[PDB]
């Protein structure tokens, strides 16, 4: 079960602030548009493998949908929600994802929900926001952030749900006035989509511009090296002991 | 190297390598100045609304993006 | 060197007999180790090898299936046993270090450094 | 194992009888690691080649281990009345596996 | 640890170079947050290896600095605990592997090293080698032989978490004219006043479009004060 994909896969790793920055950055992104999962609930939900980082959203109005759990490092970590003694916790698996009911832990605290996930090299970074309504075609700011120390995933619980993943991309933020990236554009999803990005700029006059250089890659590679390999007499230049 | 009739003004491009020929990597055109694409070549011709070179010029015109 | 190993575990017939083997000075662990039998005027058999630095083994597939090899690193010691035999099973049966590879130290301290001490599995009477 | 060789090869002593320890293509013919061993009857063996011929440390004194093939050919490099003693024989073999020789009785002569 | 199965401690929000009864320290240093932590019991010779920039067996199969690491690693002469008669052969490394390591790789997969074509089937033979190797590190050791405890540290050198080193302090506050000023994360000299906004807090610090700092979440509250550089111009 398959589908389109829009805007708003972009989020808040850094630690600088900044008013009004228009800033443009070249992190894993959301390639946006075109593709995504998109799903009918049934009886089935499988799980499926990561893939340079994971994006999500999903409609279950009731809570229905009770979450996830992840494999790592090709014990990973599964983290189990509710109104109280919300926990992460990393084990072996025991379980099965039904609705009626170790060595490291953590704990903490229309309608529709999205979440993005992602290791962060000797931390780990997760993001949410929420809004009621499918997709997410129109813009938003998006991901603020929860972050954890630092290959696989489930999920336990008619209904709809949308999955997909990032890749390394680069893209220019625009804003509002109180430091929140309002706004952003990539570079990497267009050639107009480059030119903008690469101007930085949100809007250019009509004209001709250079957009960038291009080389046409090889095709393959071949080494003609020598046509012989008689062995050098190292065993003997060695070897002769009365040295 | 790309031509536009202005970010406001619509999504339209048009784009040139630069007197570099095709057969590598639609409207594709040919110019004794490099591979074109996107914009239309056009047998009438016109003032410069915008620069190809070679004495060529574009514009955007019948409602899109002209050469 | 040194290597030691238990002697005459006699038996009446048809069943297990236990066996130890040690060996140090040499680095006991440094390569995998051997079990060898012979009978007098009768030929030497090989059996298999365990390694020290692992679990791992190779065995004759004439044996396995009833004999039970073993090691320690506690306290530098090797073991085998020699399970429910037919009757008549009966020789002088032994330890040895040998094999395909230098494992760095004398690299190549071998067979011969622990070929050696002996035992009799066996029936008597008194 | 089949591997064999014969048995009482002898001799008067320097007359150095040669010992065709002789299996296959597929254990010594399949192998580069022949191994051959003697003794005086009772004691722990004593090991003369580990492969093909080279002898270990200390072993050099009278002998002429070798191999072509499927047979290991030492020469015991003549006879010195040095043996109220027999003679054997082994490989490494396919599987990583081992192999022992028949062996063989040795006699001196005047 | 045994190097090839060593092992991370990770710690932060508490030094024993204010002593030097150890003996061995490579640093690029001499307080900050927070750290990833390794040891290991290691012979003499081989700490060669243990450096940014290293060839050998280490590198190549039981571990790996990063080139571009920072952190630091102190070792000492562990003899005395350790290079005990007969024994020690629990201390153990891997030989070979298929391939070499990236920086902090591991692997304590045991399976029978093949080399070229043989299918060794999990089993030892020629061209079919057991991947690891022991010191069995013993009395008569020479000091290339005998084993170094060692241990190694390095920094996480991102500035919003709060951590810091165990020796560190801090003073009252005030909210106007040039001072100099210190956080576990932060620290120079500015002119402070209040801020007109708060940021979100996951971002530690305001900066400018030149990028300079331009506010920080104070520890008093988190709190948020707006900072020009202190009184300056021509003459
Ligand atoms: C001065 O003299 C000394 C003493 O001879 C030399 O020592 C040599 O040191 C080398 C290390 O640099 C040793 O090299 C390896 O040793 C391994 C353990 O012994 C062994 O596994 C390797 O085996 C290959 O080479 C052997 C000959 O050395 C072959 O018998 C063996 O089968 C291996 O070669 C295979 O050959 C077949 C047939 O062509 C191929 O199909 C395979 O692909 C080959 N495999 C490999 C892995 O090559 C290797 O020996 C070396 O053993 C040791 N010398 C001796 C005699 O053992 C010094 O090097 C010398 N100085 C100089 C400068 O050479
Ligand atoms: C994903 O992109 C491919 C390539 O353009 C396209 O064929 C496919 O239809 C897209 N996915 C969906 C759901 O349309
Ligand atoms: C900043 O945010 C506040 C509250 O969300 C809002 O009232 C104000 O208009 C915003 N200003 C700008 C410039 O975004
Ligand atoms: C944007 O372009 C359209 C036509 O290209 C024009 O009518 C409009 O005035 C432009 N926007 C502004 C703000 O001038
Ligand atoms: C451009 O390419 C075409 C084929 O793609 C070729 O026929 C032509 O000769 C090329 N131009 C020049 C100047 O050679
Ligand atoms: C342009 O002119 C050329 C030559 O006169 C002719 O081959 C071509 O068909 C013309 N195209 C159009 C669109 O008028």
């Amino acid at each position: 079960a398959y589908t389109n994909s829009f805007t708003r896969g972009v989020y808040y790793p850094d630690k600088v602030f900044r008013s009004s920055v228009l800033h443009s950055t070249q992190d894993l992104f959301l390639p946006f548009f075109s593709n995504v999962t998109w799903f009918h609930a049934i009886h089935d939900n499988p799980v499926l493998p990561f893939n340079d980082g994971v994006y999500f959203a999903s409609t279950e109005k009731s809570n229905i949908i009770r979450g996830w759990i992840f494999g790592t490092t090709l014990q990973s970590l599964l983290i189990v929600n509710n109104a109280t003694n919300v926990v992460i916790k990393v084990c072996e698996f025991q379980f099965c994802n039904d609705p009626f009911l170790c060595t490291f832990e953590y704990v903490s605290q229309k309608n529709l929900r999205e979440f993005v996930f992602k290791n962060i090299d000797g931390y780990f970074k997760i993001y949410s926001k929420h809004t009621p309504i499918d997709l997410p075609q129109g813009f938003s700011a998006l991901e603020p952030l929860v972050d954890l120390p630092i290959t696989r995933f489930q999920t336990l619980l008619a209904a709809a749900y949308y999955v997909g993943y990032l890749q390394p991309r680069t893209f220019l933020l625009k804003y509002n006035e109180n430091g929140t990236i309002t706004d952003a554009v990539d570079c990497a999803l267009d050639p107009l989509s480059e030119t903008k990005c690469t101007l930085k700029s949100f809007t250019v006059e009509k004209g001709i511009y250079q957009t960038s250089n291009f080389r046409v890659q090889p095709t393959e590679s071949i080494v003609r090296f020598p046509n012989i390999t008689n062995l050098c007499p190292f065993g003997e230049v060695f070897n002769a002991t009365r040295f | 190297s790309v031509i536009t009739p202005g970010t406001n003004t619509s999504n339209q491009v048009a784009v040139l390598y630069q007197d570099v020929n095709c057969t590598e990597v639609s409207n594709v055109f040919q110019t004794r100045a490099g591979c074109l694409i996107g914009a239309e070549h056009v047998n009438n011709s016109y003032e410069c609304d915008i620069p190809i070179g070679a004495g060529i010029c574009a514009s955007y015109q019948t409602q899109s993006i002209i050469a | 060197v040194q290597l030691v190993q238990s002697g005459a575990e006699v038996k009446k017939p048809g069943a297990s007999v236990r066996v130890s083997c040690k060996a140090s000075g040499y680095t006991f662990t440094g390569y995998y180790m051997h079990w060898v039998r012979q009978a007098p005027g009768q030929g030497l058999e090989w059996m298999g090898w365990i390694n020290p630095i692992s679990d791992g083994t190779n065995y004759a597939q004439k044996f396995q299936g009833w004999v039970t090899m073993t090691r320690d690193t506690s306290i530098s010691t090797v073991y085998m046993e020699l399970s429910r035999l037919r009757s008549d099973d009966t020789a002088v049966y032994y330890c040895a270090r040998g094999g395909s590879r230098c494992s760095g130290g004398n690299c190549y301290g071998w067979a011969y450094d622990a070929f050696d001490i002996w035992g009799q599995g066996t029936m008597i009477t008194v | 194992s089949a591997l064999t060789q014969p048995a009482s090869v002898s001799g008067s002593p320097g007359q150095s009888i040669t010992i065709s320890c002789t299996g296959t293509s597929s254990d010594v013919g399949g192998y580069n690691f022949v191994s051959w061993y003697q003794q005086h009857p009772g004691k722990a063996p004593k090991l003369m080649i580990y492969d093909v011929s080279k002898r270990p440390s200390g072993v050099s004194n009278r002998f002429s281990g070798s191999k072509s093939g499927n047979t290991a050919s030492l020469t015991i490099s003549g006879l010195q009345a040095e043996d109220e003693a027999d003679c054997y024989c082994s490989s490494y073999t396919s599987s990583s596996t081992f192999v022992f020789g028949t062996g063989t009785k040795v006699t001196v002569l005047g | 640890a045994s190097v090839y199965a060593w092992n991370r401690k990770r710690i932060s929000n508490c030094v024993l170079y204010n002593s030097a009864s150890f003996s061995t320290f490579k640093c690029y240093g001499v307080c900050f947050t927070n750290v990833y932590a390794d040891s290991f019991v290691i012979r003499g010779d081989e700490v060669r290896q243990i450096a940014p920039g290293q060839t050998g067996k280490i590198a190549d199969y039981n571990y790996k600095l990063p080139d571009d690491f920072t952190g630091c690693v102190i070792a000492w002469n562990s003899n005395n605990l350790d290079s005990k008669v007969g024994g020690n052969y629990n201390y153990l490394y891997r030989l070979f592997r298929k391939s070499n390591l990236k920086p902090f790789e591991r692997d304590i997969s045991t399976e029978i090293y093949q080399a070229g074509s043989t299918p060794c089937n999990g089993v030892e033979g020629f061209n079919c080698y057991f991947p690891l190797q022991s010191y069995g590190f013993q009395p008569t050791n020479g000091v290339g032989y005998q084993p170094y405890r060692v241990v190694v540290l390095s920094f996480e050198l991102l500035h919003a978490p709060a951590t810091v080193c165990g020796p560190k302090k801090s003073t009252n506050l005030v909210k106007n004219k040039c001072v100099n000023f210190n956080f576990n994360g932060l620290t120079g000299t500015g002119v402070l006043t209040e801020s007109n906004k708060k940021f979100l807090p996951f971002q530690q610090f305001g900066r400018d479009i030149a990028d300079t700092t331009d506010a920080v979440r104070d520890p008093q509250t988190l709190e948020i004060l707006d900072i020009t550089p202190c009184s300056f111009g021509g003459v």
